[PDB]
């Protein structure tokens, strides 16, 4: 309604600053909740080796990667390229 | 003839009928809750 | 001093003890105690008289340093077997600093010389919660700690508390500190049992603050903060008598009235834990307690004291007492020692 | 009713009242031996449970 | 460690043998709680940190907030004795005691 | 619901329902000088609400069924006794000033709740602060001990700065060889045979005190009896009335709020009149108190509160 | 004490083991004594505002009178299994641990003396 | 009749009454050793119970 847009243009002249902030505010928690690439956040950043990625040993099970990593088994990230 | 009027000077008939309505359930649910209990009580154990 | 501020402030004071609860570590249950310090500061300071901004500096320093020397048991404890709980093979020392805190937290042996005079120059609203709430974070501290106290030292502070919260009761003549001084009395109790069966001390806890809020809530009907300034009240209320009566005769442990019961059922404790010496003193000296009881009783109710000429204006203003919380109170006190056995 | 109702109702008390007196000297002595060597369920003051550690490799040996 | 440990921990005894003696003010005893506090705070920094208790790390900050937020308010207290008396001498306050 | 809290959050504000004639407003004098006809006609000339000057009973006529009582059930003040033969053991000539003074101290308090609520002006009359103005004649003279008038400051130390000022007094002069003619101008026995010094003491000791620490507080209007007589030219003085130094100003709506819930409990306000503080001329002693409070609740209508009197109504006084 | 034992539900008021338990009577020195208690509070409140006694609710009485009773039902209905657990946990260790409880009682009178002490 | 201006008079006996009630439920509460008593130890006609 008018009551509310006269407001807004009101405060606004008299006040542009908070505005902004008000709704920097807002408007930074509205986009990732609208995002497609929110979900790679942590997938980039789950999938990084701080840590030496500790093996297992082979009983005749788990049909995973093998030895020579080099074989497309297990989680061999290339959508990361092409991103 | 209470010159300064009370605040009670008709009833407050808002929580009366109210307050009486949250007893009768207290009574009920009290009741109700027994008897299952005491015949719960029977066949939990043998009787 | 605004509802945003109050419901906020109130907030806090509930969190402290809760968080205190409600939490495992040391630490989490270090900053308990000071949410029920930082929420205090500012309803002690409302008038803004001298007579608070004394108390809360009186108060603060006192109830800072304790905050301190509690923060170091818990390093120490993280030093040594580092973890953030009193597991079971802690130093005894470094309890004999928690301890020596708490104790003045609550005010015992010296270190209650500070919380009557902080009682003193107050309302009684914001004198409530020294004793009654604020009073339970340091020994949720404390009930975890069940066995492994010092029970040498532990001892030394009830009677010390005993004697001088008693000795201390008979003097003064403000209604303020004598409930003050009551409440290191009713510590003792509260903490010589504590070691031997400490779900009898959360009682005298429950009951303490069913006996003192009634009698604040009694304080608060006429701000009243002095013997002679009650003793009036025959001409201002004189139905509160006959509660204010069995409310003193029961927090000063007489039979028939429930008060007797912690006193009582401590002391099957004690005697059945091998102290026939010690315990006796207290339940004598127990008995001081009455005499500014029985004393004031007698101002009370037992004989009308002279009133003023100019309280005939008082017997026209419809007063209002609170529901809920004097009468509910002070009947689940004064006549309920005969279940006792369902309290314990 | 007559001392035929008296006699026998006071030996019922009586069944009732000194069997008391053993119970509480067992449930004190029960009490006593529970503390000092923890065996049973009374007295049994908590520990830091087993299920907030991890089990995983972290760096070699831990 | 140990050779700073008790070294702290009696640099800790000293602040708390500071802060029970005055001398004519009640900034000073409130301003010696804090290397009561600092004294506090390291030998926790160094016992989380030698320990590799990252998890642990947290707490130096949890308190360090509090080392000032009940500091503050103790600050606070002063400007509303100064305001009464304007002078901060601990022997000017002994009416709370009739 | 009582005010409460909850009604300042759900809105009862106060100054949303101020007015510039929201404004508590006084008037003094001496003892036959104007304000029966002056405050009332100030009232109507601007809109606000009146009270009269304080009696000794209006506490009694603002109860039950507003009647008055005995005088020992409302004091033992006898105003007529009193001005006939002071300096008797028997201490009138305080009890009928304390008794007065706590009764101007609730007329005043009777006036902030609805100064509070539809906002109106309020015409008091000879409002506290100007009570000592009888004390200090009285003590100038033989009539009270010393020890007996601190007393009274003590307690005016009490409640007076818990409140706030009357905000645009007003004062009417007048030359004290007038003011004791105009008593024999009315047929009154007792105000006559009263000293004349008296009545002089009563307004050299006024402007020497009263008059100079409110004009700092307050703005005074000090008028003369014949530039009264004429309360056209003082309504209009009043709307030039610039209102500045005084505490009005200095406080938000939430003063009001603890200011408020201060008056609204009536015992509340008057806590430190009835102090312990025990004086031969005040202090009644048991049985004369003790016989009077019992044959007061035996009277017909209090017995109880306020809302249950089968005697004076109260059909539902099983529930309400 | 007992806070820290196996099959312990914390924070479970009414365990919903206790519900092999029998229930209180309903009429019992407790209750009906915790009835009137409630009907003396609200007689005392209304003794405090300066209202007539023994009337002037006619429904604060009544509300006192169960709200208390349905609270007393509960509690009682909450230690009768606290007592319950305070002899079942303790029969239990007799069993366990028969070696240190044994029962010799006594002798009878003829077989003892005890010394006359004769006035 | 009118409001009853006596009826208290009904109350104490009232509790008499009660007394005996709760003496006697006290009573069947006991009940055990009825007969097992060696003073007594008497087994009545055909008939029932003893107390
Ligand atoms: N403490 C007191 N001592 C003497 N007279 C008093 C006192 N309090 C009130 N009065 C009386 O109040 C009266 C006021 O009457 P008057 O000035 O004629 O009209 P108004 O009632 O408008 O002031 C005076 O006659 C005065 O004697």
């Amino acid at each position: 309604a008018g009551r509310i847009s006269a407001f807004l243009k009101n405060a606004w002249a008299k006040e542009p600053v908070l505005v902004v902030s008000f709704s920097v505010w807002g408007l930074a928690i509205i986009m990732p909740m609208i995002s497609p690439y929110t979900k790679y956040a942590s997938m980039i950043n789950k999938a990084t080796p701080y840590n030496y990625p500790v093996p297992v040993r082979d009983d005749g099970n788990m049909p995973d990667v093998p030895s020579h990593p080099q074989d497309p088994l297990g989680p061999s990230l290339d959508w990361l390229k092409n991103l | 003839f209470y010159v300064r009027e009370p605040v009670n000077a008709k009833p407050n008939w808002l929580a009366v009928g109210l307050s009486v309505g949250a007893s009768v359930f207290m009574w009920i649910y009290l009741i109700q809750t027994h008897n299952e209990d005491v015949l719960e009580y029977k066949r939990r154990n043998g009787l | 001093m605004n509802p945003i501020t109050l419901a906020i402030i109130y907030f806090t004071i509930f969190l402290g003890p809760v968080i205190t609860m409600s939490s495992t570590n040391l630490m989490l249950m270090w900053v308990g105690l000071e949410f029920s310090l930082l929420a205090i500061i500012p309803m002690l300071i409302n008038k803004k008289n001298p007579r608070s901004t004394e108390a809360a500096t009186k108060y603060f320093v006192t109830q800072a340093t304790a905050s301190m020397i509690i923060l170091l048991a818990i390093v120490l404890n993280y030093k040594q077997l580092g973890t953030w709980m009193f597991q079971q093979q802690t130093n005894g020392l470094i309890l004999n600093m928690t301890l020596m805190a708490l104790s003045m937290k609550l005010g015992l042996a010296p270190f209650h010389f500070w919380l009557p005079e902080v009682t003193q120059g107050i309302p009684l609203h914001m004198g409530l919660i020294l004793l009654t709430w604020q009073k339970i974070a340091p020994l949720s501290i404390l009930i975890q700690i069940y066995p492994l106290l010092n029970s040498t030292i532990i001892l030394m502070l009830a009677i010390t508390s005993i004697f001088m919260g008693a000795w201390g009761g008979l003097n003064q003549t403000q209604m303020r500190k004598i409930m003050a001084y009551s409440s290191i009395a009713h510590m003792g109790w509260m903490l010589a049992i504590l070691p031997y069966n400490p779900s009898l001390t959360l009682l005298n806890l429950m009951i303490y603050i069913i006996l003192t809020a009634p009698m604040f809530m009694a304080l608060m009907l006429n701000n009243s903060m002095t013997i002679n300034s009650i003793s009036l009240l025959w001409n201002k209320t004189p139905a509160m008598l006959t509660m204010i009566s069995l409310m003193l005769l029961s927090l000063g442990g007489l039979p028939p009235l429930t008060g007797f019961l912690p006193k009582w059922i401590i002391i099957t404790e004690l005697m059945k834990n091998n102290c026939l010496i010690m315990a006796t003193l207290m339940a004598m000296m127990a008995l001081l307690n009455l005499f500014f009881y029985t004393r004031l009783i007698y101002s009370t109710s037992l004989t009308m004291f002279p009133t003023n000429n100019n309280s005939k204006m008082m017997t026209h203003q419809t007063k209002t007492k609170p529901n809920l919380m004097f009468s509910t109170l002070a009947i689940m006190s004064t006549m309920t020692l005969p279940l006792a056995p369902q309290l314990i | 009713d007559g001392p035929e109702k008296n006699y026998e109702k006071t030996l019922a008390i009586l069944q009732i009242e000194s069997e008391k007196a053993e119970l509480r000297l067992k449930e004190q002595e029960v009490r006593r031996l529970m503390r000092a060597r923890g065996d049973g369920p009374w007295y049994q003051f908590p520990t830091p449970e087993k299920e907030f550690i991890d089990h995983s490799p972290k760096a070699t040996p831990d | 460690m140990p050779s700073t440990f008790f070294n702290l921990t009696m640099a800790f005894s000293l602040s708390l043998l500071g802060t029970l003696m005055f001398r004519s003010h009640l900034m000073s005893t409130l301003l010696c709680l804090e290397g009561m506090v600092l004294s506090l705070f390291i030998m926790t920094s160094v016992t989380s940190l030698n320990s590799n208790s990252m998890s642990s790390m947290p707490i130096p900050i949890t308190i360090l907030v509090f080392a000032a937020c009940e500091a503050a308010v103790g600050l606070a207290l002063l400007v509303k004795v100064s305001n009464t008396y304007g002078t901060d001498y601990v022997q000017n306050l002994n009416l709370l005691q009739c | 619901l009582r005010y409460g809290l909850l009604a300042a959050i759900l809105g009862d504000k106060t100054t949303k329902k101020l007015h510039e004639y929201s404004r508590v407003i006084t008037v003094d004098g001496n003892i036959c000088s104007g304000k029966n006809k002056l405050a009332k006609e100030i009232a109507q000339q601007l809109g606000m609400k009146h009270y009269p000057e304080a009696g000794i009973q209006y506490s009694s006529t603002t109860t039950g069924d507003g009647r008055p009582l005995d005088i020992e059930f409302s004091g033992s003040c006898s105003l007529e006794k009193f001005y006939d033969d002071p300096k008797s053991n028997d201490g009138n000539s305080y009890r009928l000033q304390s008794w007065l003074y706590a009764s101007r101290l609730l007329q005043y308090a009777d006036a902030l709740e609805h100064l509070l609520s539809t906002g109106q002006g309020v015409v008091l009359e000879r409002s506290i602060y100007s009570d000592f103005v009888f004390l200090e004649a009285m003590y100038n003279q033989g009539y009270i001990r010393k020890q007996c008038v601190d007393h009274y400051n003590e307690i005016k130390r009490l409640t007076l700065p818990e409140y706030l000022p009357p905000h645009a007094v007003i004062y009417i002069d007048v030359p004290v060889p007038e003011v004791q003619s105009r008593i024999q101008k009315k047929g009154d026995p007792h105000e006559m045979k009263v000293t004349s010094a008296y009545l002089q003491d009563i307004e050299n000791a006024y402007k020497k005190t009263f008059l100079p620490k409110m004009s700092e507080m307050c703005e005074v209007l000090v008028y003369d009896s014949w530039e009264a007589e004429d309360p056209t030219k003082v309504v209009e003085d009043i709307e030039y009335l610039k209102y500045n130094k005084g505490p009005w100003l200095k406080q938000d709506d939430w003063t009001f709020h603890y200011l408020r819930m201060l008056v609204q409990d009536k015992t509340e306000v008057l806590n430190y009149t009835t102090i312990p503080v025990y004086l031969p001329e005040i202090t009644i002693g048991a049985h004369q108190g003790s016989r009077i409070y019992n044959s007061f609740r035996e009277l017909p209508g209090r017995k109880y509160a306020p809302g249950y009197n089968a005697e004076v109504g109260d059909k539902w006084i099983w529930l309400k | 004490m007992m806070n820290g034992r196996p099959g312990h539900e914390p924070l479970k008021f009414l365990p919903d083991e206790a519900r092999s338990l029998p229930p209180p009577k309903l009429n019992d020195p407790r209750l009906v004594y915790m009835g009137l208690l409630g009907y003396c509070t609200g007689l005392m409140d209304n003794m405090l505002r300066m209202r007539p006694v023994m009337r002037a609710g006619l429904h604060r009485q009544l509300l006192f009178v169960t709200s208390f009773v349905f609270a007393g039902y509960f509690y009682l209905k909450r230690q009768n299994y606290l007592y319950a657990v305070k002899d079942h946990d303790m029969f239990g260790y007799i069993k366990l641990h028969p070696e240190d409880f044994p029962e010799k009682e006594k002798k009878t009178y003829a077989e003892i003396l005890e010394p006359f002490h004769p006035v | 009749q009118l409001l009853r201006e006596h009826w208290v008079h009904i109350l104490v006996p009232a509790g008499f009454v009660f007394g005996c009630y709760l003496d006697r439920k006290d009573d069947e509460k006991l009940t055990a050793f009825r007969n097992k008593s060696m003073l007594f130890q008497r087994e009545l006609r055909p008939n029932e119970e003893v107390t």
